DNA sequence: ACTCGTGTGAAACTTCCCAAACTTTCTTTCCCACAGT
DNA sequence: TACTGTGGGAAAGAAAGTTTGGAAAATTTCACACGAG
């Protein structure tokens, strides 16, 4: 131990830190990226609706 | 209503529902492009499946909550991606599954490769996101090429599932594919099954206890096809070349991608495989004096020939609606063991991997680690999460692994990690 | 072969991280490139399970494959760059394993250490060789897995050593679009103004 | 360097044969291609000493030059050859040894295996590659030192795979000349009637 | 009377006296090829010494026997070996050396390279052996090429040792070379000194403290001349290439074999070092007007240079009169200690062996293994051979090994094995 | 021991076997060798003679 | 042509595999003036 | 004289090269004519 231990905690830190900036950047940019999918899924839809006024 | 988190509760009760949503987009390998004013169409279409028995559990759950008939009706899109062309509609009306005939790529499209996606909402706006198509590549012509295999991306290989169509003299409305209805195979303009393209020996035993062989296909090989759809297969064919309504019997250069071919019925006599303006039947092929081993054949036994691909994706909602799209879709295509006993850990090779999933064991979250996109990494929990007796993993267990969002959407995986005594 | 994983006697010492009970079971003549179910050599085992010990007995070893692939066609020098291990990766290099050796994906430690956003890999890799716009069956600059990712700092790093930043995806998108699409305003801001 | 000789703590227990003394010295990053002053590595040592112990030890660690020379350029394929030992040649051949590597006097060890009618060695050399018609910078096919030494057996052996019995020395003497002279009349009758 | 092998006793007293035989052939590295009926000689003459404290020795032995001034006689014959031109003789009479100036090579002579073999017998027909040449080089002429090194072989490289001889006007009998009689370098017509061509540092310091250099010879560099014959050395020489009598200052190719050249004494004015039609010195150098760094030069000062070899070889009588010639010679070039302590051997490596030697360590016989041609291996005898006392190496012993053949000729070696305790 | 010594009794044995085979055949045939070194000692001795005859 | 998927197949065109003088720095030959026998 | 070496040059050659043509599959793309609404 600790000539590994202080390696493996070291190791898995790195993933943890990693994961942790990753999983932050994801949830602060989803608002603004779920933007362009909304406004899409927006006057899309306004052809779903007139499609089915077809039948 | 802020995003709930699955709890070890939802998921108990998924283990025993199972009730999937889940896509399934089928599609070609390769596109024609489409040179200037013209509009080459997907030759076999696009056709985004929609199976699981749970896109029922949703519509029950939506209209028991004030929902239309107009409501909880799904509303797909297909598009290249990529155009001003805009998208084009969906009829997922009646039937759950459907096909997109008039999808062509334009002279104005320099990518040299492309993807279909497949947007979908319910018709609340209520949105359930895009799906993705498996790459598909651009070609100019299809490519008539001797043994030389070095595109071999355009080749069609032993193994690989192919669907292959019949259109007649040349004209766009009659195309009509080999598909199987119910266990007798015909020839739909709806309809196309997709069959996989198994390799045979030259010199033959009985018709069954099917052994396969490596390699890519070559004109004048044995071919038995078995359908994915049905589990049927036809009989041994010999696939053989084709021009202009003759078939010529030896053709020794390999399958090229959209090549028009044959199939001889094996021991037969000289009949073939043919498109009944009806349902499926033979044909006896025409003589053969002028020309030796070149026999003349009918407009119905002249097939086009595609490699296809699928791209599925299931999904459960877990703690019910969800305000974003359940989209992108975690798949998971490996699974390592890293390490071993106390220390082990688990790596997860997929792909639309994302920072916000995490892998549990069973009923168990285990603490996940995000490497990127195509990699996840988490730490196989203790034995005794499972079996709360025993410090040590005693006697195998075996508990399913699977993937799990924040608002608590869960993407199913069918692998399984196994528990076992140290050796 | 445990006839479960497939796993021989050495992978498992490997894996286990037992850094003499591997020697001994090289002192006996047995092949150390035997694959298991998932077509992989015990160094790919050693790689996996940060194991320092074994894993400098099998690079200082001769017989061993330092190249040898997995089912998918991981090299270790790919797990090396990926699974974040110290000095492991740098070894193997030193020793001469092939840096520009790609997986089925057609990607090299160098895109997947700019996937990882694992800068210390992506620096040794450049100093030593390492096609840095080397492509992958879907025409990606490793440039472009970090400006998808977005990790930036390993992106900087290529930049750096001036990455073709013009080199596409096999669909005429830039990185610097995945970025743009991706919400990366950063790896953008890079991509737009850092070098040229 | 007890600066006597030149010579390392390495190549001493290889010429003293002491194998695991070795072991301990290369668990130690010590290097083992250290040029004493005769201008050889502990292999080189390793192999003059049928110290088949030590040996095993550096030609099974990738670090040690396989193929270095001294200072009259002979590597431990061409001391194999002529020093007559048991497998070494066979070993080293294996671990991928440049068989047609030569000394100074740009003999290969398939040279010296004929000079010194070492009949299985050259046989093994000749199954691995092994340019049968060499020449020397004295244009001396190995057939040539045979037919000169007069060793028949491994003569009849190049016979055998048809060396090519009409390159001359540097002198435009055949080999079937120099036998003739030194008398081998076996090597001539071989020489004027064996194959064609 | 039958053979007898030296012995403990014939050794002990050789390793006092050392009254050593031994031949000493001197000779050119190169030598022109001769077109037709032409005769190119070699330019300087291969030259038969003939050291050693023990020709007299052998003279004394054999008339204390009954033989003439006639009979102790040593007579020699040259030749390049392969010929019908037979042999020349030369007059090994009043003085000890000899030199063959009319030695040439036929048109008809196909080899690309060729060996001198100097022929021996006492004037009784007591035979002494052939003796050979260190391997000579045939050219067409002398090649004038600039930096490409890809022959090497011809090209003169540091360190080795040069002859330098001057002609001129084109006449065959002018011929003198740079040769020291005592002290005072001259130029004889009959003897021929062999200089070490050392390189040097373009920026210097003072005259001495010589430290060298690597790589090849380039006209242009400072070059010092020591003599292996008189010890001596010329002032610090700087070497430049000559085309009709003008000495070029801005050559930057590489000396090749038989360039015409000379030498700019560093630091003495525009002096060069000139042919005395007399006891050598220095020259002016004449005017250089219309070419602006190219100097005129005079017939004295434009040397031919080439670069030499010696073949050495002694060996002793140790039991009198042997009736079969003392040759071929054993030259022993490295001693290799294979192993050891009690398991100790050595490898000798140099050419000529014979398997009727045995290598001897001082006094002791030790058993000998004859491997091929140019190596050898014997047991290295244990230290109680010397010193009767001890059973291990107490502390360093060296004993000089030589090697002996059956009937007791001895052929000495300097090379010496150096017992050393164990570390 | 009898491991090595066997092993090294067999390598010794083996230069032993061959310096004999080699140490005989060269004394075989030194007879007829030494011959065309005799006859050309000689009708070369009828020369070294009448130059000294010229003195 | 009335306007729009399909297939012809001819005309432009791409890397590509391989066979030629010479870029070309080396020789080897032979043919012939100049000075001494 | 007319034959001895010698230097020396000039025409005869030659094996390590760069590369220029360009002859041999397989792209692009475009311009076009059946058969159908």
């Amino acid at each position: 131990h600790s000539a590994v231990m202080e390696r493996l905690r070291r190791r898995i830190e790195l993933c943890r830190r990693h994961h942790s900036t990753c999983e932050a950047r994801y949830e602060a940019v989803s608002p603004e990226r779920l933007e362009l999918e909304r406004q899409h899924t927006f006057a899309l839809h306004q052809r779903c609706i007139q499609a089915k006024a077809k039948r | 209503p802020p995003p709930k988190r699955l709890t070890r509760e939802a998921m108990r009760n998924y283990l025993k529902e199972r009730g999937d949503q889940t896509v399934l987009i089928l599609h070609a390998k390769v596109a024609q492009k489409s040179y200037g004013n013209e509009k080459r169409f997907f030759c076999p279409p696009p056709c985004v499946y929609l199976m699981g028995s749970g896109w029922k559990k949703k519509k029950e759950q939506m209209e028991r909550d004030g929902c239309s008939e107009q409501e909880s009706q799904p509303c797909a899109f297909i598009g290249i991606g990529n155009s001003d062309q805009e998208m084009q509609q969906l009829n997922l009306e009646g039937k759950n599954y459907c096909t997109a005939k008039t999808l062509y790529i334009s002279d104005s499209d320099k990518r040299k490769h492309f993807m279909l996606s497949v947007k979908m909402f319910y018709g609340n706006s209520d949105d359930i996101g895009v799906f993705l198509s498996k790459r598909i590549k651009v070609i100019s012509k299809p490519s008539k090429k001797k043994q030389s295999l070095k595109n071999a991306d355009l080749c069609i290989a032993s193994g690989t599932k192919v669907a292959l169509f019949n259109r007649l003299r040349s004209q766009t409305v009659s195309t009509r594919y080999l598909h199987v209805e119910g266990g007798n195979f015909h020839a739909s303009s709806q309809q196309w099954g997709a069959f996989f393209i198994h390799l045979l020996d030259d010199d033959e035993s009985e018709g069954e206890e099917f052994t396969v062989r490596d390699g890519y296909i070559h004109y004048g090989q044995t071919v038995k096809l078995v359908c994915s759809v049905t589990g049927m297969a036809l009989p041994r064919l010999i696939i053989r070349k084709v021009d202009k309504q003759t078939a010529l019997l030896d053709a020794d250069d390999p399958v090229s991608q959209l090549h028009k071919c044959a199939f001889y019925l094996k021991d037969t006599e000289r009949m073939y495989l043919c498109l009944s303006q009806e349902r499926i039947i033979q044909f006896q092929a025409t003589p053969c004096p002028k020309e030796p081993n070149k026999e003349m054949i009918n407009d119905g036994a002249s097939w086009t020939i595609i490699s296809t691909d699928k791209a599925e994706y299931t999904f459960y909602e877990g703690m019910g609606p969800v305000l974003a799209p359940v989209t992108p879709v975690p798949v998971v295509e490996s699974l390592q063991l890293n390490g071993g006993g106390d220390v082990a850990m688990l790596e997860l090779t997929g792909q639309n991997f994302t920072p916000n999933l995490r892998v549990w064991f069973g009923d168990v979250e285990a603490e996940t680690m995000y490497r990127c996109g195509e990699s996840m990494l988490c730490v196989v929990p203790d034995i005794s999460a499972f079996r709360e007796g025993w410090r040590w993993v005693r006697q195998p267990v075996q508990v399913p692994v699977t993937l799990v969002r924040n608002d608590g959407i869960i993407y199913s995986t069918s692998l399984t990690f196994t528990y076992t005594p140290e050796p | 072969q445990t006839d479960r994983t497939g796993e021989t006697a050495l992978h498992l010492a490997a894996r286990y991280s037992r850094s003499d009970a591997a020697k001994r079971l090289l002192e006996a003549s047995a092949d150390a490139n035997i694959q298991d179910n998932m077509g992989r050599t015990p160094l790919h085992a050693a790689v996996s399970a940060d194991a320092q010990g074994v894993f400098q007995i099998l690079i200082r070893n001769r017989a061993t494959d330092l190249d040898a692939r997995m089912h998918d066609g991981t090299t270790p020098l790919i797990l090396a760059a990926r699974l974040a291990v110290e000095g492991m990766l740098e070894d193997l290099i030193n020793s001469h394993a092939d840096v520009n050796a790609v997986d089925d994906l057609g990607k090299s430690a160098l895109h997947w250490a700019a996937a990882v956003n694992n800068v210390d890999a992506a620096v040794v890799l450049l100093k030593n060789g390492a096609n840095k716009d080397m492509q992958n069956n879907r025409e990606e600059t490793p440039l472009f897995l970090a400006a998808r990712e977005g990790s930036y700092e390993t992106a900087k790093v290529l930049l750096d050593h001036f990455a073709n930043r013009d080199i596409t995806d096999h669909m005429d998108r830039l990185p610097r679009d995945i970025a743009q699409e991706r919400m990366h305003h950063d790896i953008v801001r890079l991509l737009d103004e850092y070098n040229l």
